[PDB]
């Protein structure tokens, strides 16, 4: 039997994770008949051989391989270096080349010239003494079909697919498996009446992007013939732990209207890829939920949730829902009720954006909760780390209030420049109607005016205050557009954000707000059309990454010794220059064997001047605070490998528990430095 | 399956990795050729669900208990 | 502030009112994409699970402990499994595939909670963007809601019953049956459901009376057809719970694909007539397992496919391009041709000595064309009905030829060479106005007006309408005037290419795509002729060479003059004649194969091919026969019904040009060479093996099946709701509805559309081009017209559409069941009934209801008015007559009436009803219901849920209707008062399945034992086991056939023979 | 009349020039390319959700593969890593808008 | 007007048959691969970031 | 110098065959606005033939 899943299956390690408990397989048994096959090279070549070839081509070749036929490539040096070869070491020639060729081959002449070795050379080709011979122009379908029939097949060229190349001759003469009655791997084909392929999973969610481009192109055309089982169908037919990937469902949910005893279902929902960890800590099943509790607030286990996730989308019409915040009728989603989970995979947790350690900008609309999901993040420490602070993220009107008519102030009195207004209230009824969206041409004159307030004045004082803070440590700023942190020169990861309700309702529920609800609507409005259009890309994306792997970490960690796991690594100055003491600037959590491979790595090779100061912090452990100035390079997170648990943010301070005086402050070229304990 | 195996042994017993009298990838197109097989019982009917299993279901679904 | 919350609810109405379906970008690369390769449709799909749509829900349980009746009597107290709920109210509702363990999920679902829950969300959702309640929906959407509730359900169960093993019987419950086992996490609870008279008979209970009148030997299997020994059985029938509605449409989907079945020996046959005997493929010849291959389809849904894709690609040339270039690129793998222009060199290198042996290839040549241009020249004769490939202008002398110049004398021999291989129609009269142009005062001749001089570019014509006179009638170019353009006149008329056909293709399997020319043939601008051997030698007879050689004599007696050229020597003369007379004589074997391979190369290619050939008739001089435009229909034109009278003025044109080039065309032609050693047999047969192991074109065949389906559903579909030409019966009149207008119209298309599109799995362009015009009244025409107003039509039959013919069959199944989809026909009657009875408001007494036909009955319609009442007196309502009426007696409503004054009547009625003596029969025509079971020893008063219904009616809503009913008992009870409120004016009691169903009966309160008609093959011993009495009853359980066919790819069962 | 853009390269970002361009090349380069490589690039896929209500994975050519990553760069903006001669202890790193002015395109 | 005018030039451009063999991908490789500086440490210290040598 | 005949033509029909609830706006409610709006208005209606 043969199963093809989607994700790239290895026999080495595929085992160790299994992927078929990933997937959802409940074939968790003595069962070591499942073996899984090697399809590394397969995709390799796969991607190296769609770079000359035609995607159409290639893909509808290999469809058509029986990966339970075992075979392989050979190539074959071009003719000159192999002639080279057929005379040294002359007794590996095969017997159709030619009688005078093989008679030739086989003096001691020195070849320089002969008259008729040359002939006899030109007129040879290689075509027709090795039979199956591949091509330089192949054509690739005939090439499925001689792996399919035969052990061993000859090419001439190196873009070939199907199976591992192997060489013919010794280096010099080029340039630079049993069965287990389950086989599985990935690529399904059709080539036998038992090749099955596992549904289950969509397609728009495949992350590999190259078994994705596969199974759409294979599923388009060979939708009649194919043989779909989903995975309890594989399970009654069966029947350096890496962080950072994490196995996400989505639940099914409809609203329900439970007023005095009449059930009434009212839509139904899909929460597309809460991950697989968080609900199973809350003890989520198939049951019926208030997800308000208490005077019309959500009970923030919905809302963590709906923050962890992509967005729910009606299955009536498949499109976006934005589910409502406020409490007022027409749609106020009161009791909701579970019924079943969908498409189970894992994903990559780590944007590929972030690849060096920096700071980070997350810009979200006005209107979200940014107040209630800093208060719900600042809690949770699960190592004894607190994770996010509330003193590393930066308030996105922090930036505005600086000011001695502070930014809101300086756009209420905006009303003056318009034809006529007279106020506030009279500007805000001028802009939008009877309801919101307000008159495009009105919000036009309006913006015209609040343009150069904001790349006067705003740009600014931007710009010295992002590189304030960019001096303390690494920060978690927030923003109303990413026109403020690009016409601001902002340095760090620009990560735009999007949270799934309305957030334009939430600006009329907050009441004590500077300037009438409207006012603060409207400027929503001016921020919404200063965004230079991008896509905002689902809030969840980074929360995912702050909680998830913390989580995973603490079933590993959960019992270790906190000294033999753990770590710390700042920035070190000597003994001396007291007219030893470091700035954290990360901390480090994980096993004892990846602490153990740290410890020896380089740690040194990165600079920074640090400034240390005299003042004191109200904080219980004394310590004063300091500053630092990364020069060269920055720290990539290649280094704290996949399997450690760094933090996201800290602050740049030195703690003084010897001898307590404060003197002068100084500047000390600091070096980083690995600082664990004995371990 | 059967063909592939038995032109392997047919290579190892003539002691050579490429065989020479081989019982698949013939010239016929012999398409239509059945053989035993695990998945089908005695009534013609698919071996999924092994007969005893069925048996015990079927006989489960109609069995009684005391009154309380 | 409440005008602030005002605002914040307007504004979410607002946001809620957003449009779901709305295309507002550019589609055209994904017309391209869809030209070039469509995704396929899921046709084929298994059920496991037993086939069935009702499922019986228990609504109130029953009383295990009472006191009448000691609990050892209740087959509950044992644990003994029922077929059958054992409550005391019974109820049967919808819900479609509840028992299936299905291979593929279609999206499609009509899920039903139980009546005494709320459903009306089901019929509030297509337009209802406007309705702010929750609990609430518009009246006029009802039927529209319930032909898309119809199609779904149609389109959800769309499977084929798989055949799953048996087992058995080890008991003596039957005489030792086959069991069919279902696969499932818990199998063990279908043996019961699936088998009612699988069980003992120990009570006088109303299960065990049935069970008890049910026949003994009609259980499990009952037949099989067995081939092979040690193989799966081909198809059963079994006796199981499923329904008659569900087995005929899944028997209607299974005829339909039998219908398409092929066999491998066709397969083999017209694959091999198809590559012409290049290519042979194998078929197998033994007893077989009875495979399934749903692929063969008629021509009429060829062609309704090939005018969709022409109504398309219309009038772009973006779309149209890239498949040009895919047939160059399929040219280059197959064809053995390979030019070389070192053959124009060879020749012009002996001539002894302004220059005329260093001008056409070194000199006038642009530099960066190699000859792709030559193979897409060759690759427009498939299309020139909507690409028309023509010389581009850059190619022309540059205003003016003078034929005194030398370099405007070569460019005069090439465009002549180049310009019979395009395909536009005025390529002869361009050819002629060349040297018209070139003549410019050597020699004249009579135009006809002063805009289209002869000094006009040759390239300003091509149009029917500007040939000259002079060409049409030589007798006009004088001979003693104009001796040359004469004699280049004659030549065009006698000896220019001659039109001839190739005959691809095999309409056996696949169907023909031909629309404007009979079934398989190939039109050509040359004469095509077989050639007589495999190892070609150069000849020298043919059209080509031939043309070739009437220009070169021409172009001498043009140059030998010392008449035109003044200035010329005699060196220069004779070096002219004689570079003329070598390129007479090139030796060049583009012509002959023109003659020879290509045709055959461009009917092996056919077949194979993404987008068929659309073709016009190729008309060599005539103006009669050139086609002036065509076009594609798809609408009428006013009350006029019939497409033969509306096709000439609702058509739109398609079709556009494509430039080319004269020096690679003609440079192609001068230089052309095979290989050294060309076999033809063995080369064709290397070059054109590999691109015969595909079988995309299958697939589109079946897309071709799923979009001729689709067209046929839209129209059934549009014209129930509004007027339209086509006949089709109309079942749901009695359901209330909308006027329609064409933007309803689009929205329910458009919701049909998606549907569609959600089942079968496709992602891509189903509907569009119909759904961009006013899809109420359809219809496929094209034709094209010629230049003497000869018009020709292909108006091709819309053949049947079994997804249509399924529709219909559940309208008019609804039409006798519409109680177990919720609904309930009739109207309702308001006004308080105080008693003790315990009769059914669904089925109340007849003497509580009247009508229009009623003496003493007042009747309200339009222009009413009411009129306060002064001093102590009745107030008064104005009847329809003009008499004014106090509120009393019984009257009759309009629901709009109502609906228009909600709230002036609520006040001034609602006391009157409750204790006064008006009663009211609101006019509804179909609402759906909602039920309230009560205790009957007890008070029970209706009033707080009839005036929340009433209170709740709004201008466009209505909340579901709340009826009250009493619970059935087994035992003796006391009566107390009910205060019943609203009833029903007709029996609505259809999906009541059984009370008290395990007790010996029912003493007090609606009665019913299991209904004896629906298992009607097993209580009556008299009736065949494949009686269904489908359009009244669904039956419940019946004989169902179940397959075990198997779908293998093409490919592995008809080899190929490498 | 003598005319001249002042800051023309920090006056060409994302918010109007660069996402129009891109759009537009991206779409225009559909029709002759459905699924060829360009230099050295592969035929990478993507999902769409241009139409409201449908979103499905779609298959794009190399010269639109290209087009995303290139669009993926202008999105955020450049980084200049300066180093300056002149001044001892400015080797800082900056970021911004401007378009390049060392393009093969510019 | 600007998204119309590059569109047509991107379909017209692709278009063409000549940007499609390997030598107009070659040259138009090879029109930026000059003796001047490139940044290459950058692309170096970036490429170390995801394990590549 | 090329033959616009057919897509000249192509538009035209798009054009003439377009779906526009417009005209018949015009020729059925406008009117009938019209004549709602008319008595109501300050400075009511002065025409000429
Ligand atoms: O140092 C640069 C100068 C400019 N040129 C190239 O010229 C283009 C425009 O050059 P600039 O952008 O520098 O001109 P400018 O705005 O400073 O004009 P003024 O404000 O002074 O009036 C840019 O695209 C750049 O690539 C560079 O090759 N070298």
């Amino acid at each position: 039997a043969y199963i093809a899943v989607p994700a790239v299956v290895d026999s080495r390690s595929s085992e160790a994770i299994g992927l078929l408990e990933s997937f959802g397989v409940d074939a968790g048994s003595d069962a070591n008949d499942v073996s899984y096959q090697d399809h590394d090279y397969v995709v390799d070549q796969l991607q190296y051989m769609l770079d000359g070839y035609e995607a159409g081509d290639v893909i509808d070749a290999l469809v058509y391989r029986n990966w339970l036929h075992h075979s392989v490539y050979c190539l074959l040096p071009p003719k000159s270096q192999l002639l080279e070869y057929w005379k040294s070491n002359p007794s590996v020639i095969p017997d159709n080349v030619d009688r005078r060729l093989r008679k030739r081959l086989m003096l001691k002449k020195d070849l320089r010239k002969d008259d008729e070795y040359n002939q006899l050379a030109r007129a040879f080709k290689i075509s027709d003494v090795y039979a199956p011979l591949i091509s330089s122009t192949t054509s690739p379908m005939t090439m499925i079909q001689n792996l399919n029939q035969g052990e061993i097949v000859y090419t001439t060229t190196d873009r070939v697919i199907g199976a591992r190349v192997l060489l013919y001759a010794p280096r010099k003469y080029y340039a630079s498996v049993p069965h287990s009655r389950f086989n599985v791997g990935t690529f399904p084909s059709i080539a036998t009446p038992k090749c099955s392929v596992m549904s289950g999973v969509d397609i728009e969610s495949i992350p590999n992007e190259f078994i994705k481009l596969f199974y759409q192109r294979v599923k388009s055309i060979h939708a009649n013939i194919l043989n779909d089982i989903s995975p309890q169908i594989v399970s009654d037919m069966i029947n350096h732990v890496d962080v950072y990937r994490v196995d996400v469902v989505n639940v099914l949910f409809e609203v329900v209207d439970v007023a005095d005893g009449l059930r009434s279902v009212s839509r139904k929902l899909i929460m597309h890829t809460v991950p697989v960890c968080i609900l199973e800590l809350l003890g989520i099943e198939i049951a019926d939920y208030c997800i308000r509790q208490e005077d019309g607030m959500f009970t923030d286990w919905f809302l963590l949730l709906t923050m962890l996730s992509d967005g729910l989308t009606d299955r009536r019409t498949h499109c976006q829902y934005l589910i409502n915040p406020s409490s007022m009728p027409p749609d106020v989603i009161l009791n909701i009720s579970i019924t079943g989970f969908i498409n189970r995979h894992t994903i990559d947790v780590m944007p590929d954006v972030y690849d060096f350690i920096k700071p980070i900008g997350a810009v979200l609309p006005k209107g979200s909760f940014k107040s209630t999901i800093m208060r719900v993040l600042d809690s949770i420490s699960v190592l004894g780390v607190k994770i996010m602070p509330r003193a590393h993220v930066v308030d996105s009107d922090e930036v505005g209030e600086q000011m001695e008519p502070t930014f809101e102030h300086a756009v209420m009195e905006i009303y003056k420049g318009i034809a006529g207004v007279d106020s506030l209230d009279d500007l805000t009824k001028w802009v939008l109607n009877s309801d919101l969206v307000p008159h495009d041409d009105r919000l036009g004159q309006l913006f015209q005016a609040f343009l150069p307030l904001a790349k006067d004045l705003l740009a600014p004082m931007a710009r010295q205050f992002y590189d304030n803070s960019m001096s303390e440590g690494r920060l978690l700023t927030f923003a109303h557009a990413d026109s403020e942190l690009l016409n601001a020169n902002y340095f760090g990861h620009l990560l735009r954000l999007k949270i799934p309700y309305i957030t334009e309702v939430n600006l009329m529920i907050r009441k004590n707000r500077e300037g009438g609800e409207l006012f603060q609507l409207v400027l929503s409005y001016l921020y919404k059309m200063y965004a230079t259009s991008a896509q905002p890309k689902w809030f969840g994306s980074l929360l995912r990454l702050l909680i998830c792997p913390w989580l995973h970490m603490e079933k590993l960690i959960g019992e270790a010794d906190p000294a033999s796991t753990s770590a710390e690594i700042g920035w070190h100055v000597p003994r001396e220059q007291l007219m030893d003491g470091f700035i954290p600037y990360v901390s480090i959590r994980a096993p004892r064997l990846v602490i153990e491979e740290l410890m020896e790595k380089n740690w040194g090779q990165y600079h920074a001047q640090v400034i240390v100061t005299d003042q004191l912090v109200v904080g219980e452990p004394r310590r004063v605070s300091a500053k630092a100035v990364i020069k060269g390079n920055h720290l990539p997170v290649k280094l704290i490998s996949r399997f450690a648990c760094f933090t996201l943010t800290s602050k740049y301070e030195m703690r003084l528990p010897c001898g307590h005086s404060t003197g002068r402050g100084a500047a000390y070229n600091a070096r980083l430095a690995f600082r664990s304990d004995l371990a | 399956d059967e063909a592939d195996d038995a032109t392997k042994k047919q290579a190892k017993d003539t002691e050579k990795a490429k065989a020479q009298v081989t019982y698949s990838d013939t010239g016929i197109n012999n398409a239509n050729e059945l053989s035993r097989s695990g998945n089908v019982d005695n009534e013609g009917g698919s071996n999924q669900k092994p007969m005893s299993t069925r048996i015990a279901e079927a006989t489960s679904a109609i069995v009684s208990k005391h009154p309380a | 502030s409440s005008e602030i919350q005002r605002h914040i609810t307007e504004f979410i109405s607002s946001w809620q009112n957003h449009p779901i379906v709305q295309v507002s970008a550019d589609v055209e690369n994904r017309k391209t994409a869809q030209l070039l390769h469509a995704d396929t449709p899921r046709l084929v799909t298994w059920d496991a699970g037993l086939c069935t749509s009702f499922k019986i829900v228990p609504i109130v349980p029953a009383q295990v402990p009472q006191d009448v009746l000691a609990y050892t009597f209740f087959t509950s107290s044992y644990a003994i499994q029922s077929p059958f709920p054992e409550a005391a109210v019974s109820r049967i509702v919808v819900h479609t595939r509840w028992a299936s363990n299905v291979d593929f999920d279609r999206d499609s679902s009509v899920i039903m909670a139980p009546p005494t829950e709320n459903n009306i969300h089901l019929f509030k959702q297509l337009l209802n963007t406007e309705t702010l309640s929750v609990r609430g929906a518009n009246p006029l959407m009802f039927r529209a809601n319930v032909l898309h509730m119809l199609l779904e359900f149609v389109l959800d169960n769309l499977y084929l019953n798989r055949h799953t093993g048996f087992s058995q019987d080890h008991t003596p419950f039957t005489e030792g049956a086959n069991l069919r086992s279902l696969p499932g996490p818990d199998a063990e609870k279908w043996y019961s459901i699936m088998y009612p008279t699988r069980m003992g008979t120990p009570n006088v209970s109303k299960i065990c009376n049935f069970v008890a009148s049910c026949v003994r030997n009609r259980v499990g299997r009952f037949d099989r057809a067995q081939m092979m020994n040690g193989a799966m059985s081909e198809w059963v029938d079994v006796f199981e719970t499923s329904d008659a509605l569900t087995v005929s449409i899944r028997g209607r989907w299974m005829a339909r694909l039998a219908r398409m079945n092929i066999n491998p020996t066709e397969i083999e046959w017209a694959l091999t007539e198809c590559a012409q005997g290049y290519v042979t493929v194998t078929s197998p010849y033994a007893p077989s397992v009875n495979r399934l291959m749903p692929y063969r389809i008629s021509n009429a849904e060829r062609q309704i496919s090939q005018i969709i894709r022409v109504m398309n690609i219309g009038n772009n040339a973006t779309v149209i391009q890239p498949v040009l270039q895919d047939i160059s690129v399929l040219l280059q793998r197959i064809s053995p041709l390979q030019i070389d222009p070192t053959i124009i060199s060879n020749t012009m290198s002996t001539v002894s000595e302004l220059s005329p042996a260093s001008s056409i290839l070194g000199k006038l040549r642009p530099s960066n064309s190699d000859f792709s241009s030559f193979r897409v020249a060759l690759a427009g004769w498939l299309y020139n009905g909507v690409v028309t490939t023509v010389i581009d202008d850059s190619s022309y002398p540059k205003d003016g030829g003078s034929v005194t110049s030398l370099e405007n004398l070569w460019d005069f021999f090439i465009l002549a060479l180049a310009l019979p291989l395009t395909t536009d129609p005025c390529a002869p009269v361009k050819a002629f106005m060349t040297l018209a142009n070139m003549m410019v005062g050597f020699e004249t001749i009579p135009m006809d007006n002063q805009i289209y001089t002869q000094s006009r570019r040759a390239s300003a014509f091509s149009t029917p309408h500007t040939w000259p006179r002079c060409f049409m009638n030589i007798q006009l170019i004088s001979p003693i005037d104009a001796p040359i353009l004469r004699q280049w006149a004659e030549i065009i008329h006698r000896y220019w290419p001659n039109p001839s056909q190739i005959r691809y293709g095999t309409p056996n399997v696949f169907g023909s795509a031909n629309l404007f020319t009979p079934p398989e043939v190939l039109l050509l601008p040359i004469d095509h002729q077989p050639a007589n051997v495999t190892t070609p030698t150069l000849d020298f007879t043919n059209e080509l060479t031939n043309w070739r050689a009437r220009v070169c004599e021409l172009m001498k007696n043009l140059v030998d003059n010392q008449r035109y050229q003044p200035g010329w020597t005699q060196s220069l003369v004779s070096s002219m004649r004689g570079t003329l007379g070598k390129l007479k004589l090139i030796k060049s074997m583009t012509p002959m194969y023109l003659q020879q391979l290509a045709p055959v190369e461009l009917a092996v290619i056919a077949p194979m091919l993404p987008f068929p050939p659309f073709q016009v008739p190729y008309v060599r001089l005539d103006r009669d026969r050139v086609p002036t435009m065509v076009g594609v229909t798809r609408q009428s034109r006013d009350t006029i019904t019939q497409p033969a009278l509306s096709l000439s003025t609702t058509n739109t044109t398609v079709g556009v040009p494509l430039a080319l080039d004269a020096r690679a065309i003609t440079v192609a032609l001068l230089s052309g060479k095979y290989p050294p050693d060309l076999v033809t047999n063995v080369w064709y047969a290397d070059a054109i093996y590999p691109m015969y192991a595909d079988t995309e074109v299958f697939s589109n065949l079946q897309r071709d099946v799923i979009t001729c389906e689709a067209v046929q559903t839209l129209v059934t579909l549009v014209a129930q709701i509004s007027e339209t030409q086509y006949p089709v019966d109309r079942y749901l009149d009695w359901i209330p509805s909308l006027r329609a207008s064409a933007a309803t119209a689009a929205t329910f298309a458009e919701w049909v559309n998606t549907s569609m599109k959600t089942a079968f799995d496709l992602s891509d362009m189903l509907l569009e081009p119909l759904l961009s015009g006013d899809p109420r009244m359809t219809q496929l025409a094209i034709q094209y017209q010629q230049y003497n107003g000869r018009t020709f039509n292909v108006i091709p039959e819309m053949p049947g559409s079994v997804i249509a013919d399924c529709v219909q069959l559940t309208a008019e199944v609804f039409n006798h069941e519409y109680n177990l989809f919720g609904i309930a026909r009739g109207d309702i009657i308001i006004g308080r009934v105080q008693s003790t009875h315990l009769w059914s408001p669904l089925a109340p007494p007849p003497d509580l209801v009247f009508d229009r036909d009623t003496p003493g009955v007042h009747i309200f319609g339009r222009d009413c008015r009411i009129s306060f009442g002064m001093n102590g007196a009745a107030p008064m309502i104005r009847d329809e007559t003009g008499m004014m009426v106090p509120f009393e007696g019984n009257w009759i409503f309009p629901l709009a009436l109502w609906q228009m004054n909600t709230r002036y009547f609520n006040q001034q009625f609602d006391a009157w009803i409750k204790t006064g003596e008006l009663r009211i029969r609101i006019e509804m025509g179909a609402y759906p219901y909602m039920l309230h079971y009560y205790d009957p020893r007890q008070y029970a008063n209706a009033w707080n849920l009839t005036s929340a219904w009433l209170e709740e009616i709004t201008p466009t809503s209505i909340p579901s209707v709340p009826f009250m009913v009493p619970i059935s008992s087994d035992h003796d009870i006391s009566s107390a008062p009910a205060v019943q409120y609203i009833i029903s004016t007709e029996y609505n009691d259809r999906s009541l399945f059984c009370t008290n169903s395990s007790s010996p009966q029912t003493i007090a309160g609606p009665d019913k034992h299991i209904p004896v008609e629906r298992y009607n093959i097993l209580t009556n011993p008299d009736a065949p086991p494949t009686q269904i009495q489908l359009p009244e009853v669904v039956d419940l359980y019946n004989v169902v056939t179940r397959y075990a066919y198997e779908t293998p790819p093409i490919t592995a069962v008809v080899m190929g023979v490498p | 009349i003598n005319i001249d853009i002042s800051a023309c390269d920090a006056s060409i970002t994302w918010d109007f020039f660069l996402s129009v361009i891109m759009a537009a090349i991206h779409e225009g380069v559909a029709s002759s390319s459905i699924g060829k490589p360009f230099m050295g690039v592969p035929a990478s896929i993507v999902n769409d959700e241009s139409v409201v209500g449908v979103r499905a994975a779609r298959p794009i050519s190399g010269m639109q593969n290209m087009i995303q990553h290139l669009s993926k760069l202008y999105k955020r903006g450049f980084s200049y890593r300066v180093n300056d001669s002149f001044s001892p202890g400015n080797d800082f790193t900056h970021m911004t808008t401007t378009f390049p002015s060392g393009s093969t395109a510019t | 007007y600007l998204y119309r005018t590059w569109y047509l030039a991107a379909a017209r451009m692709a278009a063409q048959p000549r940007t499609w063999d390997p030598l107009f991908q070659a040259i138009m490789r090879s029109q930026y691969v000059t003796a001047r500086g490139g940044s290459g440490a950058t692309l170096r210290e970036s490429l170390y970031a995801i394990n590549v040598s």
